[PDB]
RNA sequence: CCGAGCCUGGUGAUAGCUGGUUGUCCAAGAUAGAAUCUUAGUUCAACUUUAAAUUUGCCCACAGAACCCUCUAAAUCCCCUUGUAAAUUUAACUGUUAGUCCAAAGAGGAACAGCUCUUUGGACACUAGGAAAAAACCUUGUAGAGAGAGUAAAAAAUUUAACACCCAUAGUAGGCCUAAAAGCAGCCACCAAUUAAGAAAGCGUUCAAGCUCAACACAAAAAUCCCAAACAUAUA
RNA sequence: GUACCGUGCAAAGGUAGCAUAAUCACUUGUUCCUUAAAUAGGGACCUGUAUGAAUGGCUCCACGAGGGUUCAGCUG
RNA sequence: ACCUCGGAGCAGAACCCAACCUCCGAGCAGUACAUGCUAAGACUUCACCAGUCAAAGCGAACCUCAAUUGAUCCAAUAACUUGACCAACGGAACAAGUUACCCUAGGGAUAACAGCGCAAUCCUAUUCUAGAGUCCAUAUCAACAAUAGGGUUUACGACCUCGAUGUUGGAUCAGGACAUCCCGAUGGUGCAGCCGCUAUUAAAGGUUCGUUUGUUCAACGAUUAAAGUCCUACGUGAUCUGAGUUCAGACCGGAGUAAUCCAGGUCGGUUUCUAUCUACUUUAAUUCCUCCCUGUACGAAAGGACAAGAGAAAUAAGG
């Protein structure tokens, strides 16, 4: 009578915990919902999957949410949190390590 | 199942009463153990295994000295139920290069510096 | 109505999904109705078990026609047989399928009030046939008073504070000593010894 | 267990089975008040049907017996049917339970469900035990299926016999062991009968149709509590007396009896006979009848036909004092036969009258004289009187420091008397 | 010796199936799964072996890894130090991919199975000692000789049921109910006298009568034949 | 609807005959004879919705190392 | 019944985890036509195949959805591209039945008998004091239940045995248990006596012959003191029989187009073994009945005893 939930499981999860040194592209993290939200120099693929933007130290914090004003069922959670209640959410950021460049001298004219 | 056990700390916290008993201040500690293996591995988790190999207690009844510092302690604190700690004691001071052939340790945990094989 | 209300066979409402048999109900301490409430006598299960409608009717036709309706009242302190236990037609080879709904149950873990009674009586006029029930009963279970109860706790507090046993299930299950964890259950590290599966050791310490 | 039932009623217009004293409605309500006896499920739906043949493979004609297979396979509440029919054989089960997806019940199906269902002595346990043999050895088939697993014939090894015909032997020696149960229990039951029957306590077994009123009326005769009629069929499933008093002080034992039905097998209520052997063993029988059900009669030919293939003496067959209860439910009613007395059992209207009726009737059926004795006072003779039989009139003769005595006394209890105080 | 003859030949047919597979010695060596006309097999992975290159491998401090779900575990992941000496990669391969019990969290079954199915760990498929004999429980493992020595685990304990003695008048057969129901068939009331006694808690009387009581006072049983012998007292 | 009176459908609605059969099961069918006692045998049945007519049906003359039953005798 | 894919529990917290386990779903749909081209770095359903995310850049503007699918070859096409509920879903390009006429290789990796584990089922004993027993739980029972025990049933498990552990009944001989059917002793009884019921103790001895039926059983007939319940590989086929069952032949009913088949019936149908080893091969009796007691005790009658005594037998053992 029961048939299916034969699906093995995705694998998805963390894959870069905090202090990790981390290449630009690299993926973070897959998940299936928002478990771990998008923090700085970290980019959202299609699927919720969180890849470091930058090359960097990846750190996990707690951060206030404040969802996008279009995102209509958020707003409306937050119209009907009370007053003084803060969201929070637990971002991934990726520290960048080296500087955009140096300035080299090339020709001395 | 059966998985790693995590000793909750206040186990490791000696009491007066502890110090009465077994003769040791809790004000200048120790600084080495001698830690015997008492116990086989067999029958025991190869985490086990592994940190009796890493603290290089392979043999039974064969004295290890290693240090008294937090990370040999959690070792120890993994291992415990399978090995004998003791203090070194030192009752001539640690051995000079003159008298290092000489050692002796005695099954009280004294390191002599002096073997003489000669009544007292 | 102070007479013992009477118990469904199974909830109005029947459940249609086959569930485990989580036997975690029934073992470890009750954490609930533990203590009295409008009652000052009660049944209390020395050990875990199932209640099924025989027992809830043996308990209920018992204590009606024993107690005496306009001078005690008796309660409920478990809740109507909730969990479906399922049976396989006699005879039927292992495999094929969870088997349907037989019957429903109700857990009681050990520590746990069965049945509360008060009223204008004292222990003796009612430890009778409180004490039968509790002997029909399908786990150990004692009729007991607000003051044995009572009674009974601070002695195992006097017992586990006098006791002269250097050595203790809980100490050398929480320190993991001789490596007896490799031998326990997780769930020891939180019944002290003084639980095995179902049963509760009460002279235990 | 929670099983909405169609209830398929054959009406047979021509031949055999064309019943002269009963009507289709009355039998479809008796078959609905037997299924709201079982309890916990109902009717969901009715349908009496015609069967010029009753007996077939497939109770009813090709046609209307595909009509049925529509309306049962288009409705989708109906999870089982109810055939009102006495007994059905293992092919027409088998057949209508493949043709109609459902599961098929006749009338000693489901007499023999609320038996399992509402028994509660062992007693009574064991007597549904036998009467319910009959049933398993139709339905091995079924339910012995599963174990079956479908292989036969291919084995050469164990026993030769086939997994039917072990199982056939299993249910001989099943049904042996039962009966030899059932004679240990009347053997037992007659162990506790010898002290009323050594005592000489009259006896009246209280017999009739199921839902009579046998129950109400003996708690009205007996002035009892503990006694509790009930508006289900079946209710009194044991055997049990009760002791009453009668106009002329006299303590008699009703004895209580299982219901009968009509269009039932015999087997059923004759498994029954260990625990109703005590009306064969009783000193009249007094025959209850509900009046106002419209099967009067046909509830009379049933009963009759029950205790004629249950043996009891047909002295006691004779002499069966008729009562007719539920009077009230038909106002003015005027009955007809002689020697037979109208009541109300819940109204208690005739049963004083019934009460003497019956106290006649025993005095007639249990050799006791009503006489006029003389004893001296101080002898013990008096108090023995009042203990060994019923005394009616005490008239005292104080010159001679005597008494007279009308006293209602036995045969045995007379001769002991005149030996003991001569 | 015919479900299709016999002989020869193709023919050393083919067989994922069974059986067999012959000198000495040492060493390493039991390990997730996937697919498969596939679950009696095989290919890949994993494990294992060998050789080679290189540098980190294991243990692991904080900090860190989600709400749903009100609470909700043993833990895990990550991880510098530290104790350690292994690890990754390259090259070439086979063999194992038909598994048992024990502890623990569970699922199915019937909170049966020496049952079945996953997970964590152990042991066994290897040595030795113990639990009687004993794969899986406990002790212990790296190998030889010794007519030395200290130890490890390691021997079951229980024997259970006594309980008062004396005394009892009485408003009255309390009312009602009933033929009678007087403490005692049932309902209402349940006061009250004596120093002290229920308008009666049990027997008993058809009903009474009479007997007390509350009161004054002073564990086991099955089928060949039980199954070491025995022992309570000489210093841990 | 009350066997006969109409009716739907079909190619035709199983006719004669026999019938618990060597004939699914119910089955040791119900009865009478047979026996002290019969799940055997023989005779019958509103007996087969799974009998039935050259996939031959019923009847009975002889025959049979066929399968049942049986009187009397005979005998280890 | 299922075979592929996804979600949630089992699997509470990195990942991963089985089940003919519990539940839900999918084999699309919608919108857009940059759902264009390129390219670092990563994830990866534990392999591979496949599947995912994506910075920067060019070119522009200023995808939703958990699953929603399928390789190669090969066909169609100018090309771009398209093609299978290949759903047995890693997919043979295209092939069903039946075999008892059967055969070979294996398997105790896997069933039937037996053993064994377990005790659901079955059986037995106590506790409970509701209810039967006129009153009265406990003379005899006993509901709801509780606690124990047994290993006779049906199972369930698949642990030994498939390079054979021969199988149901019957004959023969029986060994054993006692939870005793009879005989012995005793307590209770709703034990007046006779029959009885129940319990403790007792396993020395005994525990019938026949009609159908292959029957173990059951029914019936006649008896008996009784015609006990079991275990022993459902004791015992190298002691026996084969009536049933269970090969090869054939008929009836039914299934199928047929081969052939049936939880059906029915007639027939090969019972091997010279004993090597172990073991073994000469170890005070019960019961019934007759008379008398005695028509006594008992009892209202009906009926009707013990004990003591006398005599007879039957079986069993030995001659
Ligand atoms: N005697 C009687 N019963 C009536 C009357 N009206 C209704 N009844 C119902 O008749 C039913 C009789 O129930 P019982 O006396 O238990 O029935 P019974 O005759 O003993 O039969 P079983 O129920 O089989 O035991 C009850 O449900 C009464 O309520 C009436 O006028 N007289
Ligand atoms: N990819 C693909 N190949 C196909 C498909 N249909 C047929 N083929 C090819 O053809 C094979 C099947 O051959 P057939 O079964 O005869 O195909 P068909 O179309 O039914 O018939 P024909 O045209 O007569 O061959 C496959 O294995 C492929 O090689 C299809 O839908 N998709
Ligand atoms: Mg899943
Ligand atoms: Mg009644
Ligand atoms: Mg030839
Ligand atoms: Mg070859
Ligand atoms: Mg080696
Ligand atoms: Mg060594
Ligand atoms: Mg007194
Ligand atoms: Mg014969
Ligand atoms: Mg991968
Ligand atoms: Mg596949
Ligand atoms: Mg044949
Ligand atoms: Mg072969
Ligand atoms: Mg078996
Ligand atoms: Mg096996
Ligand atoms: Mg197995
Ligand atoms: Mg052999
Ligand atoms: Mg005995
Ligand atoms: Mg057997
Ligand atoms: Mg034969
Ligand atoms: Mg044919
Ligand atoms: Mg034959
Ligand atoms: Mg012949
Ligand atoms: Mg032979
Ligand atoms: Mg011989």
């Amino acid at each position: 009578k029961n048939l299916g939930g034969k699906s093995s499981g995705r694998r998805q999860g963390i894959k870069k915990m905090e202090g990790h040194y981390v290449h630009a592209g690299n993926i973070i993290a897959t998940q299936r919902h928002f478990r771990w939200h998008p923090g700085a120099h970290v980019g959202v693929g299609k699927n919720k999957c969180l890849y470091a933007l930058e090359e960097g130290i990846v750190r996990y914090t707690k951060e206030v949410y404040v969802p996008h004003p279009r995102n209509t069922e958020a707003v409306d959670l937050i119209t009907r949190l009370p007053k003084g209640a803060v969201l929070y959410k637990t971002f991934v950021h990726v520290v960048p390590a080296k500087p955009e460049g140096t300035f080299k001298l090339v020709a001395m004219l | 199942k059966f998985t790693r056990s995590r000793i909750p700390e206040k186990v490791f916290q000696a009491s007066p009463e502890d110090h009465e008993k077994y003769g040791g201040d809790p004000q200048n500690p120790h600084k080495l153990h001698i830690v015997t293996r008492i116990k086989s591995t067999r029958r025991r988790p190869y985490w086990e295994k592994d940190i009796i190999k890493m603290l290089g207690l392979e043999k039974a009844h064969t004295p290890q000295v290693h240090k008294n510092i937090p990370s040999v302690n959690a070792k120890l604190k993994v291992v415990k139920h399978l090995i004998r700690i003791k203090p070194l004691k030192l009752p001539q001071g640690l051995p000079a290069e003159e008298n290092m052939s000489n050692t002796c340790l005695k099954s009280t945990g004294e390191l002599v510096v002096q073997w003489h094989l000669k009544p007292v | 109505k102070p007479k013992l209300r009477f118990i469904e066979r199974a909830p109005l409402v029947p459940k249609v999904r086959r569930e485990p048999k989580n036997l975690s109900d029934i073992r470890g301490p009750s954490t609930e109705a533990t203590e009295f409430t409008e009652g000052n006598f009660a049944i209390l299960a020395l050990g875990g078990g199932y209640l099924h409608w025989g027992h809830f009717e043996m308990m209920r036709l018992t204590i009606n026609r024993s107690m005496d309706p306009k001078n005690m009242f008796a309660i409920w302190r478990v809740p109507a047989p909730f969990k479906p236990i399922t049976r396989k037609s006699v005879g039927h080879r292992m495999g094929g399928g969870k088997g349907a709904i037989d019957h429903y149950v109700t857990p009681v873990k050990a520590g746990r009030l069965v049945v509360e009674m008060g009223g204008r009586c004292e222990f003796e006029e009612v430890q009778g046939f409180l004490d039968q029930v509790a002997h029909k009963l399908p786990f150990a279970a004692k009729a007991v008073s607000r003051g044995t109860l009572e009674k009974m706790r601070k002695d195992q507090e006097e017992r586990e504070r006098n006791n002269q046993n250097p050595w203790t299930f809980e100490r050398i299950a929480t320190a993991n000593m001789l490596g007896i964890r490799k031998v326990l259950s997780p769930y020891d590290l939180t019944h002290k010894g003084k639980y095995w599966g179902k049963f509760y050791m009460p002279k235990r310490v | 267990g929670t099983q909405r039932v169609c209830l398929v009623h054959p009406d047979v217009k021509w031949g055999p089975g064309k019943s002269q004293m009963t009507r289709a409605e009355w039998q479809v309500a008796e078959a609905t008040a037997l299924v709201h006896t079982l309890d916990g499920w109902s009717v969901v739906q009715t349908m009496v049907v015609s069967t010029k043949t009753p007996d077939r493979k497939l109770i009813f004609g090709k046609g209307n017996f595909e009509h049925l297979t529509e309306k049962i396979r288009g409705s989708p509440d109906i999870t089982c049917v109810f055939l009102n029919v006495e007994r059905m054989a293992a092919p027409t089960k088998k057949e209508l339970e493949a043709a109609w997806g459902v599961e098929v019940f006749d009338r000693f199906t489901v007499v023999l469900h609320i038996f399992r269902c509402n028994a509660r002595t062992k007693e009574a346990r064991l007597q549904v035990a036998l009467a319910e043999m009959p049933l398993h050895r139709s339905n091995l088939k079924r339910d012995v299926a599963h174990l079956y697993r479908g292989v036969g014939s291919r084995y050469i090894m164990g026993s030769g016999e086939s997994f039917m015909q072990l199982q056939q032997r299993l249910l001989r020696e099943k049904e042996a062991k039962i009966r030899k149960a059932l004679d240990r229990l009347r053997k037992k039951r007659h162990l506790l009968r010898r002290q009323r029957t050594r005592r000489e306590f009259p006896v009246i077994s209280v017999v009739g149709y199921t839902n009579c009123g046998k129950t109400t009326l003996i708690k009205a005769l007996t002035g009892d509590a503990a006694i509790q009629p009930r508006d289900q069929l079946f209710a009194t499933l044991d055997v049990t007396a009760h002791a009453g008093t009668l106009p002329s002080r006299m303590t008699v034992l009703y004895v209580d009896t299982i219901g009968f039905l009509s269009q039932l097998p015999h087997g059923l209520i004759e498994s029954f006979s260990a625990t109703l052997e005590d009306v064969a063993h009783s000193d009249l029988i007094l025959h209850v009848r509900d009046v106002s059900h419209p099967e009067a009669e046909l509830q009379k030919c049933s009963v009759l036909s029950t205790l004629r293939g249950l043996q009891l003496p047909a002295p006691l067959l004779d002499s069966m004092v008729e009562v007719h209860n539920k009077v009230d439910l038909v106002p003015g009613y005027s009955p007809t036969e002689p020697n037979v007395v109208p009541v109300s059992a819940l109204r208690g209207h005739g049963l004083q009258e019934l009460k003497a009726e019956l106290d006649a009737a025993v005095l007639k059926a249990t050799g006791r004289q009503i006489l006029t004795l003389r004893v001296r006072l101080a002898g013990a003779q008096l108090s023995w009187l009042y203990k060994e039989a019923t005394v009616q009139e005490v008239d005292v003769i104080p010159e001679d420091g005597a008494a007279d005595v009308r006293v209602i006394i036995s045969n045995s209890a007379y001769g002991k008397f005149r030996k003991l105080f001569p």
